[PDB]
């Protein structure tokens, strides 16, 4: 439900106040270690998928943003990433904070996004490989490219 | 800061000279997207106003507009004086190069308002028009009577309480107007008209002509007979649905009509459109330019000469019109001007049509200045009677190649620029003196060479952007994205069916365009309709100099000057 | 003859989908796009999915071919041909009617379908068989 | 076919048949007649707004023309000078109604606007749409043409039947309803 | 308060919600969740403005409006960068799943969510990936339904649990997957399930009824009017499209009827496009029917009023106050005789005594949800009219409501209330025959006969008040829950009683006058309303008249030879027998009306009348207040040989030619001249709506909106000639868009809700001074009866013990909500939503019968031996057997009558 420290927090005494000033909260002090050997694409895409699975249904942010946040990470795993996607997650979970939404189901569910985007965002740059595609041809209507 | 910013401009010059005149009361200054400093004024001292106006250090010498406005429906009226209606007076300096707006008010018992014609004689057909669309009178002015409805009138046409429908065609009116012109010739009335034998000559307009035998003393022409209500359908129709009325102003322009609609449309939504949409506008405008000075120059050479004057012409705006076809839908109506961007885009066959055009039409350019130069009897001929110079052409209106003739080096495309008219590089031509007859036809030549400079400069180096803009109210939405996106969907349902609804400003665009200055003033009251459109025409203050030139001249003269004003009878009466 | 661009605002026709059945949806965008107010119809219902207009008349004598009603048409169903070789002996008979509009093929547009685009039910297309649709997932299903 | 006469807008038309289904010297008399109206047609094109470039790049005193082009807007104004051109023409006479100011309103329907040109006078040939091509003001021409090839007028105001009969012709739209239906492809509008 | 927005100072209420202060002040901000009438959750998060504390901030807080109280010292944003963005991506969420259906949408142009889609100005799309979809469920003949269209903003289920209290439909889902319907497939039950198309932002729950022969918004021709299907007079707006009436939407008012109509009323707009309608005057000649057209049918009519000796005008209950004049002054005064029974119009007469003469105010609809008990006598409210019974279930949860006030909390957050609430209810004690669909909130229901209802009420009366008539034989039981009824009833700072005249007998309406004294008395603040049975039968007991059996007397005796009966069915009131040989008798019988009824067979001239949608009238509520409605459109611009004249103009033209020899089509304003110069009692229905000679700022208003679509094809199919708009001299409206139906303008009756950018169902909100109160510039109607000072006495007449016997049966009226209307059941979709014409018995009843469940039983009246099935009800009693008034053949003046031969067929 918190966030991830790399190895230079790690000096850090595990309270509230400070792991508060270093962007991170403690939670329920049990911590989770992540070795070399898993990627966190699909380590953060598991945890986005049990918090789209497991939230309830009542209030929009949440509601339709873990699930695109699920496959905006299915993409990435999957090397279908496009331009477009580690900006779309950051404004996602900048509007996912505290105060929000109703609850605090999904600052904690995006705090994960906020700290593999913010130390490991060289695996999600390499998980971007074809262009940005979101419309069809008509082959009777010249499309509006925008240069 | 952008252009369709919604300034007051209160650090203008003339905002502080009024301020220091009549104090910082007596007038109240409204913040509009115009981009036009307006001040409203109270009845009692719009002359003083006005006159002090006159003699500035660099005056206000032109009025560009004056006409009324129904108040009594505007809910969104926040900062604005009390007034069920507005009389608005849009005034122009060439020397400071700025131009502001005067807006008396009124209240509806009183709707007299002091006339403006003893300072600014053009304003003799507004304040006709005021009287006829309106209910607006005007204490001492000459004639004041209805110049666009006939005379056996019951109610004022743009008052909003007036219905805008055809009534049942009862044909007893029919039979007893063609009673009243029965007998309008043998049983005239010279006192109505507010003016020797009298007659009435027969775009198609009749002009009541007083005669010393063969000599015209008096001519008040007749008008309002092809009036076809273009700015009360403008508050009927939504903003996309008004751009075929827009195109059925003039017909030789069209483009060049919408251009300055969709150019306000756009101020009023806050659209600015991208590189490509702007070179797109001034290819087509310059093209229906280039065609209605073709039609113009040939109707002046065809008189004289005779040899081939419609042969040579015809091939010209044949190949523009199927290059027109091409672009858009059918050739004299584009209906092709959107908000935000145009309808369509180029197809993978306009460059090759329009390099065909390119290297066709400069021999033809020296075949016109050739038989421009042979006629010498029309030279000899034309060039004597009615030249007014440097003053009749800067109080009577006369936007077009007269005032350029004159010497006035005033065109919009390079005082106030639109639609990217900066990035062209084309040297406006203007006269010298007078504005004779032949220096507005040699003005137009060397305008239609410009236009081809244009025009090759547009083919040179085109932007490969987007034809529509990115604003979320461009009406419409382009048309991939509403047939496979939802909220694209969304956006052309709304645009389409209810109209784009658009916030409550009010904004002026001014444009050059094929026979003068044309201008929409659009005042938006929230809805998705037009609260007000105000449509100045150029054709109508070119017409309404005709009695000063033709005082003392023949009856061939009258038609001389006729032919050799590009005034067009359905554009005078939109 | 006389050589038309195929961008040309001529004779206006209904079209067919590739699929074979009317294109038209029987909304009323076309009607109300209308500057000048000729264009009318009704919407009915097939008794399995899809709508069609049960009748759809358009006043050739009103119309200017100014090309909104096709510009607002979100199935491209109403179109513009290069035909312009019209003109009627009554006024009357200007007005056509559904069987005067509906021609036999797919026109300016030849492979676009609305109803592979929309989400209601379709005879031969079900909950999910639509573009960028997912089958749908049990309320009642074990999934968590 | 069926045809309607007008014997002596508000005039009474009711159907009839042809007297020439029933003398074969007035047949063919009749015939020649027609067909003298029909190929020598003198136009008489009516100055207004906008259909003008139509009528003028298409290829005239009056009173001598026996067909009347009303092509732009009827304005309230403008509609007597409509009427007192049409009574100063001398029977027979046909109009032709280009673009759809002369059909109808003409995406005018406001105060100043009559609805049509059929408000007034009566209309024999129609040309629907905003500026119509000439070759669209041609085929009118044809279409007017064979109207004239078939219709019954008296031929002396002394002996016969004093009403000109028109013809119920088939409408365009139904004849060409095979052609017009059975378009299966089109151009698409990205190209030239 | 006082509150800035976008750094402008504004002065708002302080215990209200900052989305209502904000949207009362004209701005606007997007929402989905939020309704007026249903307090504010979170389910959407589209409200979102940006809060600072202090006068001078820069980060501030990102809140809901709905969630923030409007309190003094707030600075909050509107149109800056962070919050607009929000909306933006919370509308982009919303369309991250959405069908791409809208030209195939029952909403369309009256949809919410396109408006704040469009308003949040989101175009383009960054969603590449898949959609959700739904499958669909099958909701009844009114409510068709479709989930792929939803946002997950939870008002149907707020609206159908809390406000409606619907058992039905709920939400059954998860965090993506979220349901809202039904667990299986079948009709909602509850009568208030046609507000789900208002309520619902989106083509979720859409109407079926206007599915089929469906159009636009834009195209819709709207009209201000009354619903004419019972007694609660709900304002309504119907609108028509190519001749016919095509959809009936809510039309705002504060004082009755703010946001939601009933099934009935929604629904029962099928019987004005019936094809069997009198559309022209016919006269039956010889033996065989003739059409004519208004002139010599009226001048025809006059020659045979002139030859005859004596005229019987026989009004009805469902025509108009100006209607029922013109009848009224057609035949003459002495001779005027109302189209019901003896006892219906003695209880009418009653109700009315009690309403203007019993010195108790009467509430009208929104305040009836402000009252702290409610005791409801022998009527079946939720049955009748509705809308009271929806109001009382408000007026139970008031309970709720002021118990979480007290505790500091908020009261436009519905959450914390019924959090506090849980199951807390005020005292509602509801007598009927049978079962009601108000016992699930009441808090005692009491299912006995008529006579035992109304002594329970004299039992009640007298408990609260000594000087009230005494009842005996009261068992200890019985008299316990008079006690526990009483001391209910007296801790309760405004009760309230509500009656009617549908329970068939007096005494129920007299007990509920005793209570009404007795707890006004002691000083309480009493309210008492009455629901009576057709829409003006109010207004024809106003202006009064002879019973139906007089006249059919007179018909029968041969003292009149000629009859006029105005828009009456006469079956359901008085028996068919006896009604078809008095007709027969009559040497001429006229029938003004617009519905074919069984009484046109043998009736020598049928006068086509107008119904609501083509005429303008005066209809007078249960309330008193006195409301009117206008014309929808001309029946004449399509297909013109049809007149459909209103019913007064027909009677008046009538009356005119009779005296004057000369037909006058006069004017609406000239009638309601007439009853205000010769009717005291009705002086005052000239202050509901004003003149025809009424135009603000100089114009009229207009019944459609300024996007009116096809205006040059909409009639070319029978003629491309534009015919003239049709000119409307009765009212201030004209019948095309050249009218004014601006928010800001100074009237009391508005069309339809629509504003530039808010064209759904929740563009009411821009047309009052404060949302979900009042409407700007007063409300439609006025009350036309004031508080006596001095009431009436004490009823002594106490009725008898009901005792069953034998051989006579007594008939039990139900009153089923989609069968008790001869106008609801003429329209064809409620064929199949009203249940089959049953009887209902008794199990010791059955039991001596001999019959089961399902089995026809014979029972004879008026001579004729009819069968129905039979059904066995629990709370019938014995010797009653149960029957639905208003049926096929079962006329509600049975309700009370008696019945014999109860034998198995
Ligand atoms: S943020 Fe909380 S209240 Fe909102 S949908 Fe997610 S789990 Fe539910
Ligand atoms: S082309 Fe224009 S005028 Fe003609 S039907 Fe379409 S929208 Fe109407
Ligand atoms: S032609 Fe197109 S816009 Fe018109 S009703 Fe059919 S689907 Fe709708
Ligand atoms: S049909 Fe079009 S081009 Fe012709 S007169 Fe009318 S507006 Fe002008
Ligand atoms: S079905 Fe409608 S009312 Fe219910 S949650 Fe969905 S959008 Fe809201
Ligand atoms: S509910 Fe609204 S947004 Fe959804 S498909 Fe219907 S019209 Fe479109
Ligand atoms: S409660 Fe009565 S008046 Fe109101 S909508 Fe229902 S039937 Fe109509
Ligand atoms: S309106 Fe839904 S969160 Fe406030
Ligand atoms: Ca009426």
């Amino acid at each position: 439900g918190t966030d991830f420290l790399t190895e230079a927090h790690l000096d850090l005494p595990m309270e509230f106040e400070s792991i508060g000033k270093a962007g991170s909260r403690l939670g329920t002090a049990l911590a989770m270690a992540v070795d070399h050997e898993i990627n966190m694409v699909s380590l953060v895409r598991n945890l986005e998928e049990f918090f789209a699975r497991e939230s309830c249904g009542w209030c929009t942010p949440c509601r339709d943003g873990l699930p695109w946040s699920v496959k905006i990470l299915r993409a990435l795993e999957r090397g279908e990433g496009q331009p477009g996607d580690i900006e779309t997650l950051e404004q996602l979970c900048r509007f996912l904070g505290p105060g929000k939404t109703f609850c605090a189901h999904a600052p904690g569910a995006v705090e994960p996004l906020q700290s593999a985007i913010k130390y490991f965002r060289e695996e999600f740059e390499a998980g971007i490989k074809q262009p940005f595609s979101n419309t069809h041809l008509i082959n009777g209507i010249q499309p509006n490219l925008l240069k | 800061e952008p252009a369709w910013q919604t300034r007051d401009h209160l650090d203008d010059p003339v905002i502080g000279e009024l301020r220091n005149r009549f104090g910082p009361d007596a007038f109240t200054v409204q913040a509009t997207r115009t981009g036009v400093p307006v001040v409203w004024i109270k009845r009692e001292q719009l002359l003083e106003v006005g006159d002090f106006l006159k003699k500035l250090p660099k005056p206000y010498v032109m009025l560009f507009d004056l006409h009324g406005m129904d108040e009594r429906l505007r809910t969104h009226r926040e900062g604005l004086p009390a007034a069920d209606f507005s009389v608005f007076y849009h005034l122009i300096s060439i020397d400071r190069n700025r131009d502001i707006m005067l807006k008396v008010a009124l209240a509806e018992n009183d709707l007299h308002v002091p006339t403006f014609t003893k300072l600014f004689p053009n304003a003799n057909w507004y304040e006709r028009e005021t009287w006829d669309l309106f209910g607006i009178t005007f204490d001492g002015h000459p004639n004041l009577r209805r110049i666009m409805m006939p005379q056996t009138w019951k109610g004022h046409p743009l008052r909003k309480d007036y219905p805008a429908r055809a009534t049942e065609f009862s044909p007893f009116e029919l039979t007893k107007a063609k009673q009243d012109l029965e007998m309008e010739a043998l049983t005239f009335k010279p006192e109505e008209w507010g003016m020797f034998m009298f007659l009435n000559l027969g775009g198609a307009f009749r002009i009541v002509l007083q005669l010393d035998g063969e000599e015209i003393v008096d001519c008040v022409p007749d008008i309002g007979y092809h009036h076809r209500g273009a700015e009360k359908m403008g508050e009927r129709q939504s903003w996309h649905s008004y751009i075929p009325y827009t195109d059925r102003i003039e017909y030789l322009g069209g483009c060049v009509n919408e251009m300055p609609y969709v150019l306000a449309v756009e101020k009023l939504a806050g659209i600015t459109v991208p590189d490509r949409v702007n070179v797109i506008r001034v290819m087509l405008s310059e093209l229906f330019r280039i065609n209605s000075h073709l039609l113009y120059i040939s109707t002046f050479i065809q008189d004289v000469g005779a040899m081939t004057p419609v042969f040579f012409a015809f091939t010209d705006r044949q190949k523009i019109y199927d290059l027109v076809e091409a672009i858009t839908g059918f050739r004299m109506h584009p209906a092709w001007f959107r908000i935000g961007g145009v309808a369509h885009d180029l197809p993978r066959g306009w460059d090759r049509l329009l390099r065909e055009f390119l290297d066709w039409m400069p021999k033809r350019l020296a075949s016109y200045e050739k038989a421009a130069l042979q006629n010498t009897i029309l030279k000899g001929r034309s060039q004597g009677v009615a030249a007014y110079g440097a003053k009749e052409a800067l109080e009577w209106g006369t936007t077009g190649a007269g005032l350029r003739a004159t010497g006035i080096d005033f065109d919009v495309r390079k005082a106030r620029p639109y639609s990217g008219y900066e990035n062209f590089d084309f040297e406006i031509p203007v006269g010298g003196g007078v504005s004779d007859c032949y220096t507005r036809v040699m003005l137009k030549v060397e305008e239609l060479r410009q236009s081809l400079r244009i025009l090759e400069q547009c083919l040179n180096n085109m932007p490969e952007g987007p034809f529509k803009a990115d604003h979320p109210l461009t009406t419409p939405p382009p048309k991939e994205r509403t047939l496979q996106h939802i909220e694209t969907l969304i956006t052309h349902f709304l645009q389409v069916s209810w109209g784009p609804v658009m916030p409550a400003n009010e904004s002026f665009q001014m444009i050059e365009a094929t026979k003068g200055i044309n201008s929409y003033y659009l005042t938006s009251d929230g809805s998705t309709m037009s609260y007000r459109t105000r449509i100045r025409t150029p054709s109508y203050a070119h017409l309404q100099q005709i009695p000063a030139a033709i005082r003392g001249s023949l009856v061939s003269d009258l038609i001389v000057y006729l032919g050799s004003i590009d005034f067009v009878m359905s554009d005078v009466d939109r | 003859p006389v050589y038309l661009p195929p961008r040309y605002r001529g004779r206006i026709v209904l079209t067919r989908d590739p699929d074979g059945e009317e294109r038209c949806v029987a909304c009323n965008l076309c009607a109300v796009a209308c500057p000048v107010g000729c264009i009318s119809l009704q919407k009915a219902e097939t008794k399995d999915g899809r709508w069609y207009p049960e009748f759809f008349r358009i006043n050739f004598s009103r119309c200017i071919f100014c090309g909104l009603c096709e510009e607002a048409c979100p199935t491209t169903a109403i179109q513009l041909t290069p035909d312009f070789e019209m003109g009627e002996y009554k006024r009357q008979d200007l007005v056509y009617e559904k069987e005067d509009l509906l021609i036999s093929g797919p026109g300016k547009y030849p492979e676009y379908n609305f109803y592979r685009m929309a989400g209601m039910a379709i005879d031969g297309k079900d909950k999910g068989e639509a573009e960028n649709e997912a089958k749908p997932i049990d309320v009642k299903s074990l999934l968590p | 076919m069926d045809y309607t006469l007008t014997r002596i807008p508000l005039q009474k038309q009711e159907i009839v048949t042809d007297p020439l289904e029933q003398n074969v010297f007035m047949g063919k008399l009749n015939d020649m007649v027609n067909w003298g109206r029909k190929n020598s047609i003198w136009p008489y094109n009516f100055g207004l707004s906008c259909c003008y470039v139509e009528m003028v790049t298409s290829f005239a005193s009056p009173r001598q023309a026996d067909l009347m082009v009303v092509a732009g807007t009827c304005f309230t104004k403008m509609a007597p000078v409509i009427q007192r051109l049409y009574d100063q023409m001398l029977e027979p006479k046909w109009v032709i109604s280009m673009g759809a100011c002369a059909n109808s309103g003409g995406m005018y329907d406001i105060y100043s606007v009559v609805q049509g040109v059929d408000k007034f006078i009566p209309v024999d040939v129609y040309i629907p749409g905003c500026p119509p091509r000439p070759e669209a003001y041609m085929q009118a021409l044809m279409l007017l043409q064979e109207s004239i090839g078939k219709e019954r007028r008296p031929l002396s105001w002394v002996v016969g039947d004093q009403g000109v009969y028109r013809a119920n012709m088939q409408s365009e739209r139904e004849r060409k309803r095979g052609e017009r239906i059975a378009v299966t492809n089109l151009r698409t509008p990205d190209e030239i | 308060a006082t509150i800035h927005v976008d750094g402008k100072e504004y002065e708002v209420n302080g215990a209200d919600n900052l989305l209502e202060a904000c949207l009362s002040l004209g701005l606007d901000i997007p929402y989905f969740c939020w309704h007026p009438a249903l307090g504010s959750v979170g389910a959407c998060r589209q409200c979102a403005v940006k809060q600072y504390q202090n006068a001078e901030d820069t980060r501030g807080r990102l809140v809901m409006s709905c969630m923030t109280p409007a309190s003094d010292g707030t600075f909050i944003s509107i149109d800056d960068e962070e919050a607009k963005q929000f909306r933006e991506s919370v509308v982009e969420w919303l369309m991250t799943n959405h069908p791409h259906d809208c030209p195939v949408c029952e909403e369309g142009g009256n949809c919410h969510l396109q408006d704040m889609t469009v308003m949040t100005g989101h175009s383009f799309r960054r969603y590449r990936f898949t959609k959700r979809t739904h499958r669909n469920q099958d909701l009844g003949p009114f409510i068709s339904h479709e989930m792929n269209r939803c946002i997950a903003c939870y008002r149907c289920v707020r609206y159908y649990k809390d406000y409606a209290g619907g058992t039905d439909l709920g939400v059954y889902g998860a965090h993506d997957n979220v349901y809202f319907g039904r667990p299986e497939d079948g009709t909602l039950e509850s009568e208030f399930s046609g507000n789900l198309v208002e309520i619902c932002p989106t083509g979720v729950f859409t109407d079926k009824t206007h599915s089929e022969r469906y159009n636009r918004k834009w195209d819709m021709q709207f009209a201000p009017s009354i619903c004419q299907q019972c007694s609660i007079g709900c304002n309504i707006s119907p609108g028509e499209r190519y001749g016919e009436l095509r959809r009936i939407e809510n039309r705002y008012n504060g004082t009755v009827n703010h946001y939601f109509l009933c099934d009935r009323g929604r629904f029962g707009y099928g019987y004005v496009n019936l094809k069997d309608r009198p559309r022209q005057p016919v006269q039956r000649r010889g033996d065989d029917f003739i059409t004519l057209n208004a002139e010599q049918a009226m001048q025809g009519a006059a020659d045979i009023l002139r030859q005859s000796k004596k005229v019987i005008g026989i009004g009805s209950p469902r025509a108009s106050v100006e209607s029922n004049f013109a009848l009224r002054e057609l035949v003459g005064e002495e001779n005027f005789y109302t189209g019901i029974a003896h006892g219906e119009q003695e209880r009418l007469q009653l109700a009315l005594k009690v309403l203007r003469e019993g010195g108790i105010y009467t509430p009208a609809l929104r305040e009836i949800e402000s009252y702290d008990a409610v005791l409801v006598l022998g009527e079946d409210v939720t049955q009748t009219g509705a809308r009271v019974a929806l109001a009382v279930r408000q007026a139970v949860k008031g309970k709720a409501r002021e118990m979480a006030a007290a505790q500091k909390v908020a009261d436009w957050q519905i959450a914390a209330i019924l959090n506090i609430g849980q199951r807390a209810k005020h005292p509602l004690f509801v007598t009927n025959v049978d079962d009601t669909r108000l016992d699930d909130i009441a808090a005692w229901t009491y299912r006995a006969p008529v006579e035992d209802q109304a002594r329970l009420g004299f039992a009640i009366a007298h408990a609260l008040d000594n000087s009230a008539p005494a009842v005996d034989g009261i068992e200890p039981e019985l008299q316990s829950k008079i006690d526990v009824i009483v001391q209910a009833l007296a801790g309760a700072k405004k009760p309230l009683i509500i009656s009617g005249t549908n329970a068939g007998s007096l005494e129920v309406i007299q007990a509920a006058a005793n209570v009404a004294k007795a707890l006004k008395g002691r000083g309480a603040d009493v309210g008492i309303t009455m629901i009576a049975r057709s829409v003006n039968s109010m207004g024809l007991g106003i202006m009064g008249g002879g019973s139906l059996e007089e006249a059919l007397t007179e018909l029968e005796t041969g003292r009149a030879d000629a009859v006029v009966v105005l828009e009456n069915d006469l079956h359901r009131h008085a028996s068919a027998t006896r009604v078809n040989a008095a007709l027969a008798k009559a040497p001429l019988v006229m029938v003004v009306d617009h519905q074919r009824t069984a009484i046109m067979e043998n009736a020598h001239l049928v006068l086509s009348a107008a119904s609501f949608a083509e005429s303008d009238g005066t209809v007078i509520n249960n309330e008193g207040r006195a409301q009117r409605f206008f014309q929808v459109y001309d029946p004449a611009y399509y297909d013109s040989k049809t007149v459909m004249l209103e019913s007064w103009r027909w009677l008046h033209s009538l009356h005119s030619t009779l005296l004057s020899r000369e037909v006058d089509w006069t004017q609406l304003d000239h009638v309601i001249d007439a009853v205000v110069a010769k009717i005291p009692e009705l002086a005052g229905i000239k202050d509901a709506a004003p003149d025809a000679t009424f135009r603000i700022r100089g114009q009229k208003l207009a019944r459609e909106p300024h996007r009116y679509s096809g205006r040059t094809a909409m009639r070319a199919n029978i003629s491309v000639h534009e015919p003239r708009q049709p000119q409307d001299i009765d009212t201030m409206f004209t019948f095309s868009m050249e009218g004014n139906n601006q928010p800001t303008a100074h009237r009391s009756q508005v069309p339809f809700a629509w504003a530039p950018g808010w064209n759904s169902p929740q563009a009411w909100n821009k047309f009052q001074d404060e949302v979900g109160g009042k409407l700007r510039f007063g409300d439609p109607g006025v009350r036309l009866f004031e508080t006596s000072e001095n009431g009436l006495d004490y009823f002594t007449s106490v009725p008898a013990r009901f005792q069953p016997q034998d051989g006579k049966w007594r008939i039990a009226p139900y009153y089923h909500l989609f069968g008790s209307d001869e106008l609801s059941q003429r329209a064809p979709v409620f064929q199949s939503r009203m249940p089959q014409p049953y009887i209902k018995l008794n199990p010791a009843d059955a039991a001596k019968l001999g019959v089961n469940a399902g089995t026809r039983v014979s029972f004879s009246y008026d001579g004729n031996t009819v069968t129905l099935p039979v059904e066995i009800a629990e709370g019938l009693t014995a010797g009653q057997v149960g029957l639905p008034m208003g049926m096929s053949g079962i006329a509600p003046v049975l309700a009370g009558a008696h019945l014999e031969d109860l034998k198995e067929a």
